[PDB]
C-alpha cells in the first residue's frame, strides 16, 4: 500500500487536478479510458463508477454490459502537458461485475488470477523487465505519418548527437520526470529505431509502466513532429522490433531460478519452466504475436527467433538465458513484439511455466550450432521444430492447446479468438498491391 | 460485432 | 494435316512475310518465341532450329540445355497489324531433344503424352471450349494502366452501345479476320468485364487458340489506349476473371459423355469422369489456380466455386453439366482462371478423368440445397470439402498426390513446385500497405 | 535460380 | 443475389 484514498484526495488538492482518466485495457491491447471531474473523484474511489464492460471486448462486443471501475491507488500518476487550466491524472481500474466479483473478461484480473495460482504453488513474486524497441517517422504537412524515418543510425550508435533534436533524450528525460524507473536507452539494429530500457518490477507493474511507456513515448514524439510506432515490421528489409521480456521467479528464500551448485548456475525450477515454456511456445505464439504484421517479424536473417529451441548464446534463440547469476538470474523470451497485450503474455507465460514446473519436464539440450545451417528436415530429426508461419497456424494451435486456454480463461480466448479469426479473414480476402505488381501486366 | 469489416 | 511446307512456302512468297516469330509455352504460362528471318524458314522447316531450352523452365533455370525448335505447320497464322515493311507471321513449335526425342519439360508435349494415354484407352479425341473473362483499364498520359475501368456495364448489357469505342467489337471483328471460330462475345456481371466464347476445338488447337487470343487481345487494348488484363481478381469487392473449361470426351461411336438411356442422359464414362475430377480436385487446384491472386477470386459471394460438389443448377458449383445433349454432352469446370498455363490444366484434368474412368468410382450425390446456407461443419459432415484457401495449401496438396504428379511428369512437377514455393515466400516476407493502415497508429 | 526476389 | 446495395 503506497498511497492511501486521504492521500490521493490531498494530491489532488494541492496539485490541482479538475480531470481524472480512469483507463483500462481491453482484449486487443488498446488502452481505454472513462473521463470524470475532479468533483467526482470520491465516487470513484468508492467504486461506484459504472460504465459499459463490453469495451473491453473490443470490436467484436454485441450486447451492453454494465460493470464496476475499481481504481488502483498505487498508479495515481499525474500527466506534466497538461498547461494551466487543471491538470490531467489516471489511475488504472480494475473490471468488477454488479456483484461485486472480478470480470473475468477482464486482462488485469486474469493476470491476477494466475499470479494467485502461482502464489499457492508457493512462489512469492513474478518480476519482469520488457525490452521495447519503437520506430520514430517524420510528418507530413498534414500532419500525417510518412515512410521516412529520423535519422540513418546504427546499433548502440551516437547517431541523434548533441545540437537539439535527440528525441530519445527528451522521450527518457520526461520518463525520469513522471517516476519511472529507466536502466539504459539507446539506437537499435534499423535506422530510426531506438530501444528504452526498465527496472525490473512485478508482474502488472511491469504491465502497466509499458501501457504508460506506450502512451507516454507516443504523445511525446507527436510533441516534436514525429509519429512513434510500435509495429512489429513496419518496414520490409530492415530490422523489425521486439519486446524481449526477461522473467525472474521468486520465493521465500530469493531468487528461484538461481543454484549455485546446479548446471549452468540453474536450478531445477528454472530447467522446469524451460520446459514448460519450450513445450508450449507453439500454442501462445498467437498471444504473444497477435498482429499479422508480427509473423512478418518472424522471418530468418533479422534476429527474430523462427525455430522452439534455448542457449546462452546462439544467433537469435527463442529462449536466451543472460549470463548474469545471482539475484539477477532471469530467462529471456524474445518472441514477443510490442503489439501484445502485456497482461495476456505475462498470464500464458506464467501459466506454461507453472505447468511446466508441475509437470517436472525435462528441457530439451541447448542448441550452440548455428540451426540456421541445416534445412528444416535436417533439423526437424532432433527436437527442433519450426514457429507457426501466419497467424491462422497459431490460432489453430491455440485452438488445440487446453492449457494456453485454461490460462487466459473461456471469456478471453473466445473473445481473442472471434476477433483474430475476423482479423485474418479480412485479410485474406483483400488485394494487394503486391499482386497488381506481379500479375497486371504478366497476365 | 463487425465495425472492422 | 491441313498445311504442307511448299504451302508454308507459297504462303510466305505471297503475303511478303519477312519475319516468323517461332513461339511456345513455358511452365509459367509465358508465351516466349525466338524470331528468325524469312531466308531461314526453310532451316526452320528442317527442324534445325537450336535454342536454349531452359528458358521454359522460366525464372527458375541455371544450366543451359540446346534443344530443337520442331514447328507445327497447321498453326501459320499471318499477324494483319505488321504495316508494309515486311509481315510477321507465326507457328507454335514443339520441342526436341537433341537426341530427336520430344523434351518431358515441354507442357505441350505433355499434353501429346496425355493425349496418347487417352487414346491408348480407347477415346479418340478430348474437346474443349474456353470461357475466358478479361478487364479492360484505361491507360494513363505516360501508356501505363490505371485502376479506372473503361465502363461502368452490366451482366449481358448493352453497355459500351454504338457510335465508336466498344473495343470488344473490334477485338472480335479483328479475330474473326484472323480466322478465329469466335461463338458469342458478352459483358460480364463486373463493370469493365467482357467475355468471348470460342468453339469446341482439339484439347491442343483449344489451347494454342487460348494463348494467341490473350496475345491478339493484349495488342488490341493496346492499341485504343486500353490495357486488358487476365488477372484473376484485379479488384476487392467485384467479380473476379474465369476460364471455364467444357469438356467433352469421344470416340468412334461419337460423344462418350451422352446416353439416352442412363440417368440425367448421361453415361457411365460422364459418371465416372466426374468422379475422379472431384476426387483429385484438392490436388490440381495448384495447377488450375497457379498465381497468388487467383486465391483471392475463390471467396464466397461473387459466383466462384469454393467448395467440391458438382450440380447441374446451383449458386457457383465446382463442376456443372449443362443442360445441352447429344453432341453436345459437356462437363464444366468453373475454378479456373485465365492466368492458368493452359497445357497443363489439361493434362492434370485429363490424368483425373482418367483415373476415374479406370478405377469406376462412383460420384458422389449431386448438391442443390444451397450449401452455402449451412457453416462449415454442418456440410463437412456429407462429402462436401472446402478448396485450399491459399497456394501454398495447394502446392502441399500437390506435392500429396501421386496421380496429378504422374500427369504433370518429374520435370515439369520439380520445376513448377520451386517456382510456386518462391512466389509463396516473396509474399509471405512482403509487408504490404494494408498492415501499414491496420497496425501503423494503432501500434 | 532465382530473380524474381 | 443483391450487388445494388
Ligand atoms: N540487436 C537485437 O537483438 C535486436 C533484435 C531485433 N530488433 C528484434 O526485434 O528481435
Ligand atoms: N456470371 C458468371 O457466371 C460469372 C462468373 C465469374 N465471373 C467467375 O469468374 O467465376
Ligand atoms: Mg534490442
Ligand atoms: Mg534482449
Ligand atoms: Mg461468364
Ligand atoms: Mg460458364
Amino acid at each position: 500500500a503506497k498511497y492511501t484514498k486521504e492521500d490521493i484526495f490531498r494530491f489532488a488538492d494541492e496539485q490541482n487536478v479538475k480531470f481524472i482518466r480512469l483507463q483500462f485495457t481491453d482484449i486487443l491491447g488498446i488502452i481505454k479510458n472513462v473521463e470524470i471531474p475532479v468533483s467526482q473523484l470520491k465516487k470513484a474511489l468508492d467504486n461506484k463508477i459504472m460504465f459499459d464492460g463490453s469495451s473491453i471486448e473490443g470490436f467484436v462486443r454485441i450486447e451492453e454490459s454494465d460493470m464496476y471501475l475499481f481504481p488502483d491507488l498505487d498508479t495515481w500518476v499525474v500527466f506534466p502537458w497538461t498547461a494551466e487550466k487543471g491538470k490531467v491524472a489516471r489511475m488504472i481500474c480494475d473490471i468488477y461485475n454488479p456483484d461485486m466479483t472480478p470480470f473475468a473478461g477482464d486482462p488485469r484480473a486474469n493476470l491476477k488470477r494466475v499470479l494467485k495460482e502461482m502464489e499457492e504453488l508457493g512462489f512469492t513474486e513474478f518480476n519482469l523487465g520488457p525490452e521495447p524497441e519503437f520506430f520514430l517517422f517524420k510528418l507530413d504537412e498534414n500532419r500525417r505519418p510518412t515512410l521516412e524515418l529520423n535519422d540513418s543510425g546504427g546499433y548502440f550508435d551516437l547517431a541523434p548527437t548533441d545540437l537539439g533534436e535527440n528525441c530519445r533524450r527528451d522521450i527518457v528525460l520526461e520518463l525520469e520526470e513522471m517516476g519511472f524507473e529507466i536502466e539504459a536507452s539507446h539506437h537499435e539494429v534499423a535506422p530510426g529505431q531506438h530501444e528504452i530500457d526498465f527496472k525490473y518490477e512485478d508482474a502488472i507493474t511491469a504491465c502497466d509502466s509499458i501501457q504508460t511507456f506506450k502512451l507516454v513515448v507516443k504523445t511525446i514524439a507527436r510533441k516534436h513532429g514525429l509519429h512513434a510506432t510500435f509495429m512489429p515490421k513496419p518496414l520490409f528489409g530492415v530490422n523489425g522490433s521486439g519486446m524481449h521480456f526477461n522473467m525472474s521467479l521468486f520465493n521465500e528464500k530469493g531468487n528461484a531460478f538461481f543454484d549455485e551448485s546446479g548446471e549452468l548456475e540453474l536450478s531445477q525450477t528454472a530447467y522446469h519452466f524451460l520446459a514448460g515454456m519450450l513445450k508450449h511456445a507453439r500454442g501462445y505464439t498467437a498471444v504473444t504475436n497477435p498482429t499479422i504484421n508480427s509473423f512478418k517479424r518472424l522471418v530468418p536473417g533479422y534476429e527474430a527467433p523462427c525455430y522452439i529451441a534455448w542457449s546462452g548464446k546462439n544467433r537469435s534463440p527463442l529462449v536466451r538465458v543472460p549470463s548474469s547469476r545471482g539475484l539477477s538470474t532471469r530467462l529471456e523470451l524474445r518472441s514477443v513484439d510490442p503489439s501484445a497485450n502485456p497482461y495476456l503474455a505475462m498470464a500464458v507465460l506464467l501459466k506454461a511455466g507453472l505447468s511446466g514446473i508441475k509437470d517436472e519436464l525435462t528441457p530439451p539440450a541447448p542448441v550452440d550450432r548455428n540451426i540456421y545451417g541445416m534445412n528444416e528436415e535436417e533439423r526437424e530429426a532432433t527436437g527442433i521444430y519450426d514457429l507457426p508461419e501466419s497467424l491462422g497456424h497459431a490460432l489453430i494451435e491455440l485452438e488445440k492447446n487446453e492449457i494456453i486456454k485454461d490460462g487466459l480463461g473461456e471469456h478471453i480466448f473466445e473473445h481473442f479468438i472471434e476477433a483474430k479469426t475476423i482479423e485474418c479473414d479480412m485479410f485474406r480476402t483483400a488485394v494487394h498491391p503486391w499482386e497488381r505488381e506481379q500479375y497486371l501486366e504478366i497476365y | 460485432q463487425l465495425p472492422r469489416f
